[PDB]
RNA sequence: UCGGAGUACAAAAAACCCUCCGAGUGAUUUUAAUCUAGACAAACCAGUCAAAAUAACCAUAACAUCACUUAUUGAUCCAAAAUUUUGAUCAACGGAACAAGUUACCCUAGGGAUAACAGCGCAAUCCUGUUCUAGAGUUCCUAUCGACAAUAGGGUUUACGACCU
RNA sequence: GCCUAACGAGCCUGGUGAUAGCUGGUUGUCCGAGAAAGAAUUUUAGUUCAACCUUAAAAAUACCCCAAAAACCCUAAAUUCCA
């Protein structure tokens, strides 16, 4: 049975790397997110 | 072995008849039901034989 | 999925082999007892205790109260034996014990309960009916000294008044007796109140007598300030609960904004709080007695409305809520033809235009 | 063939009610087959097993102790078996009373 | 309809295989070969 | 439930067994 | 059921509803449980008072017997000593 | 009888080498349906500390792992249950050792 | 036709000419009432519970029990009872009040929704190759074979599928 | 077998516009929203309902949904219900 994907927190647990890699910073997190789809929900499930 | 239906009366005087079933090798039966028309304990009786 | 527990496991203490080693007990009391044990404890998961009222569960407990007598123990724990080896000595006591005849003086179990464990039995009482908080909160006072309450029916009936008891106006017409054992170098305060029975204010309560200034057990000879005035409950609402309090003040203390007229049968100016008149002379005073009773609705309530208070005297009721119903469909489907009956207005034919 | 009979449907018997749901006096709360969940305070219990809700207000699914009738022979024997640093632990299913009992209401001034 | 496990290796779903693909294995490559280092 | 801390919490049958040399 | 009769022309009904339905002024729709008078000593006491309960009908079977219904059963009737005279009328209906 | 990948069939002892050993398990195990190997306790520690110094010494960052588990570009659609034990290194009945 | 377990591992639901147990009732007395909130479940018909309120009895006394308890059962109409009840392997078990064979003498309406022929999918069966040596061959695995096993390929047979007609 | 070129029972007329759950056909333009199966059934070539869907009309909460919660030997992906 295909169902819904359950995410582990530790993915979400960033490295002192990453910040450097992608630009963040690791004292404030940013207030707003720009988010643009790419692509589509056709051949995706309909949650 | 097979059971019998019979019709039990009330002895109150008024006319109750219910259905009981019994076992056909037994003697005739006699019970204590209640009556919702005399609000009483009533003895009845085995009065007739209607399904085998 | 499987989850850890937050803490331990009730039965991972004992071991699950070697089954024949580990003592059983056969005793369906002994798993009463062992069970009413391990339900009081403070387990971590979602328990009765935690959602029906456990009244804030571990509180601080404030004590406002005279201190706890000493008494040397090692003297009161070998007095107690050798007046109990002096108790299995006869032979008497032997007799009546085995031939199931034998009767204890009631009133003196009585006089030394009142002397070693009455205060504290009148305190959890007190804790119960809710004495302390209706009148000081979180705040508690074990009733130390004795008080003896009791009021003069006639030449010889003379009705007690103990801790939750249950008195009808016709016995508390009139002003009670209060005797306690006190020497010639204290000053005392009593007061009676009734805690519930204040018509505007839920959070008041009413003065039905105050005396201050007691020389020691002579309550007569102290100064009046609020006179006594009979219970009267509601006819509906009854078990309206009345306290006498006792407070040993040190200082002789005068009060002028807290003095009363002499009919005083206005109920705007019987109007209390006791957090507050305690807050107001907190240093002098400290609690130290405490008897109180329940009382319900009876004829002679109704001449202290009238004739008393000039009053029409209110009646009350107990009306419970409505029924539930749910909301009516225009289809009922599989219903009585007594569904019509629950959401009908009055069992009245009425008839728009006809 | 050999096996016959194993069409039935389902008696659908489960939890109907979770915590948090608010219910009033009646509704069946859960049906079970065996003894599942047991009924707790204000949860009535049917002789076909279901819990019924007794009072209205909000149900509570709870662990407590389990402190069998010694009438019922086979518990008390399962209890008697039980070593000593064992205690029994069942579910059961609350009702917190949300509506006061009564209210006192002025109806004449005499 | 196959079942789970065969044997005739299952051919897979062409995104699958794109998966096994970019996750294969790549072994780490030394700067210079220690070989022919001193 | 499976899911919960508080699984087998009304685990007895391991401490009852109910079923020489 | 016959629309249109070949004698008059109009639409017939079917006694069949008649003879054990019963319409109400609201559009409800009357009727006894199936069993009711079928193997009394078998059943329970609370299984008899369900099946000796009256029931009402539902949205598609209501329409049903409306469109099975001439015109005639949908008036307005006083009886003397109707038991159903208080329940021909709908009240406190908030849809 | 089912055997998994990874089961251990006949195990042998004795005072002599492995050498002999393996020389005559290797027609024992290629007879046998699955892929078989004569394996020793060091040959077996030393694949599987090989597999683990494999697995860490991983050059590119992107795993059968960490798709699977986080569910990257949605790959579960595609994906069984399984393979998020699997890891991706079980097919079926088929266990590919070179997969990390 | 109805029930129990797995299939259907954790709320419900969930099929097969899928795998296994059963049911078409016995035993006993505790002979188990009337009324009415609110619910479960369900296309409909059916089925299940039920607090409060009356009467019976300790004078503030409503679960019939056991056998895995779950299934132990049948709708209208119509017949007999007569004051209130009953009647069906209607077992094809949502049930026509009562009806069999054969047609190669056959007919019509249709179907590749459905078989025989062919084609196609698969390779159980069939046919080819190789891996392995226990054993035959007076010694001697491989001159000629080669048991128990492995692996790959072909689409000749009989199937299996029912995809084009 | 033959009974006026078709005989398991002639031909013509009438009933007759016989009835078909079966096959075929169904005639102008443009726009809006738009459906793949749970239950019974001499029933699986069809009907009658429920779930979906269309046109109007009333309202007020609808999906997503952190905790907390949903069984007893062992049990994965995960489900229910909720701010
Ligand atoms: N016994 C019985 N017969 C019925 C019932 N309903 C219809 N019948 C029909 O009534 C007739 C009884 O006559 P019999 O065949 O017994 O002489 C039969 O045609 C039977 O099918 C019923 O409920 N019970
Ligand atoms: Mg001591
Ligand atoms: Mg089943
Ligand atoms: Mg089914
Ligand atoms: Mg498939
Ligand atoms: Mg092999
Ligand atoms: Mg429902
Ligand atoms: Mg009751
Ligand atoms: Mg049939
Ligand atoms: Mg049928
Ligand atoms: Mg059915
Ligand atoms: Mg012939
Ligand atoms: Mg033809
Ligand atoms: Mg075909
Ligand atoms: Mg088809
Ligand atoms: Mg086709
Ligand atoms: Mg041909
Ligand atoms: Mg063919
Ligand atoms: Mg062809
Ligand atoms: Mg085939
Ligand atoms: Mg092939
Ligand atoms: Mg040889
Ligand atoms: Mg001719
Ligand atoms: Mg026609
Ligand atoms: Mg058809
Ligand atoms: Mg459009
Ligand atoms: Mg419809
Ligand atoms: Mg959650
Ligand atoms: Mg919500």
């Amino acid at each position: 049975k295909f169902t819904r994907s359950r995410i582990p927190d530790k993915v979400f647990q960033p490295s002192p790397e990453d910040h450097e890699k992608y630009g963040g910073d690791p004292q404030y997190p940013h207030k707003l997110h720009i988010v643009t789809r790419i692509k589509s929900t056709k051949r995706r499930p309909y949650w | 072995s097979k059971t019998i239906l019979v019709k039990m009366m009330s002895q109150a005087g008024t006319g109750f008849s219910f259905n009981t079933k019994r076992s056909r090798l037994r003697e005739k039966l006699t019970l204590l039901h209640y009556d919702p028309v005399v609000k009483k304990k009533v003895l009845f009786v085995e009065q007739k034989k209607i399904r085998s | 999925r499987r989850a850890a527990p937050l803490g331990p496991m009730p039965n991972e203490d004992i071991d699950v082999s070697d089954l024949e080693r580990l003592k059983k007990y056969r005793s369906f009391d002994r798993y009463r007892r062992r069970a009413e044990q391990e339900a009081r404890k403070p387990h971590w998961w979602r328990t009765y205790r935690e959602h029906f009222g456990e009244e804030s569960g571990p509180k601080d407990r404030v004590d406002i109260g005279l201190p706890p007598p000493k008494v040397s123990r090692t003297q009161q724990l070998l007095e107690r034996k050798q007046a109990l080896r002096e108790l299995r000595a006869n032979v008497e006591e032997e007799r009546a014990a085995r031939l199931q005849t034998a009767r204890i003086p009631l009133e003196a179990v009585r006089a030394e309960w009142e002397r070693t464990c009455g205060p504290y039995h009148k305190q959890r009482l007190a804790e119960y009916c809710g004495l302390y908080r209706d009148l000081f909160h979180g705040a508690t006072f074990v009733p130390r000294v004795p008080l003896h309450v009791a009021y003069a029916v006639g030449e010889d009936d003379l009705m007690p008044v103990y801790h939750g008891n249950e008195v009808t106006p016709t016995e508390a017409a009139q002003a009670p007796e209060v005797t306690y054992e006190a020497d010639e170098g204290s000053l005392w305060t009593l007061l009676l109140t009734n805690l519930d029975g204040h018509l505007l204010e839920p959070d008041a309560e009413y003065v039905h007598w105050l005396v201050t200034n007691i020389p020691g057990n002579r309550v007569t000879e102290g100064q009046e300030t609020c006179p006594y005035l009979p219970p009267f409950p509601a006819r509906g609402s009854g078990f309206h609960r009345f306290a006498f309090l006792l407070f040993k003040q040190d200082k002789r203390i005068d009060f002028s904004g807290d003095t009363r007229p002499s009919p005083c049968y206005q109920l705007a100016q019987r109007t209390f709080h006791t957090f507050d008149f305690y807050k107001k002379h907190q240093d002098a005073m400290t609690p130290a007695g405490l008897a109180f009773f329940q009382c319900r609705w009876d004829d002679s309530v109704t001449r202290v409305f009238h004739q008393l208070l000039d009053m029409r005297e209110p009646v009350f009721e107990f009306v419970r809520p409505p029924p539930y119903h749910p909301k009516q469909k225009r289809f009922p489907h599989r219903q009585p033809l007594r569904y019509l009956d629950r959401y009908r207005d009055s069992h009245e034919p009425t008839y728009g235009i006809y | 063939s050999k096996n016959l009979g194993g069409k039935s449907p389902g008696k659908r018997f489960g939890i109907k009610k979770m915590e948090g749901h608010y219910v009033h006096a009646g509704n069946i709360l859960a049906t079970q087959r065996h003894f599942r969940w047991h009924p707790g305070a204000h949860v009535g219990l049917g002789k076909n097993k279901c819990l019924y809700a007794l009072e209205e207000g909000v149900v509570r699914y709870t662990k407590e102790v389990y402190v069998p009738n010694p009438s019922n022979s086979e518990a008390v024997d399962l209890v008697t078996r039980l070593p000593q640093g064992a205690v029994l632990y069942k579910t059961f299913v609350h009702v917190v009373p949300a509506k006061p009992e009564g209210t006192f209401k002025l109806v004449a001034m005499l | 309809g196959s079942k789970a496990v065969t044997r005739h290796r299952r051919v897979m779903h062409f995104e699958r295989q794109k998966l096994m693909a970019v996750t294969e294995y790549i072994p780490p490559k030394p700067t210079i070969n220690p070989r022919c280092l001193p | 439930y499976r899911s919960k801390p508080t699984h087998g919490i009304g685990r007895y049958k391991h401490l009852v067994k109910a079923q020489v040399r | 059921v016959t629309y249109f009769s070949s004698r008059k022309g109009k639409r017939k009904t079917v006694k069949a509803v008649i003879y054990r339905f019963l319409r109400l002024h609201s559009g409800l729709w009357l009727r006894r449980k199936a069993g009711y008078k079928k193997k009394l000593w078998k059943k329970t006491a609370a299984r008899k008072r369900r099946l000796r309960e009256f029931v009402f009908c539902n949205k598609t079977q209501s329409k049903l017997l409306d469109k099975m219904t001439t015109s005639f059963w949908k008036r307005r009737n006083w009886y003397a000593d109707d038991p159903y005279q208080k329940y021909q009328d709908r009240t406190n209906l908030k849809v | 009888t089912p055997v998994k990948a990874g089961r251990l069939i006949v195990e042998m002892g004795g005072r002599c080498e492995f050498k002999e050993v393996q020389g005559f398990l290797d027609l024992v195990a290629h007879k046998l349906p699955f892929p078989a190997k004569a394996v020793s306790r060091e040959t077996l520690e030393k694949m599987r500390k090989d597999q683990e110094e494999r697995e860490r010494n991983n050059q590119n960052p992107w795993t059968f792992e960490r798709i699977a588990t986080a569910n990257m570009l949605g790959i579960r659609k595609v994906l069984s249950p399984y393979d998020l034990t699997h890891k991706g290194r079980y097919w079926g009945k088929f266990y590919t050792p070179e997969r990390v």
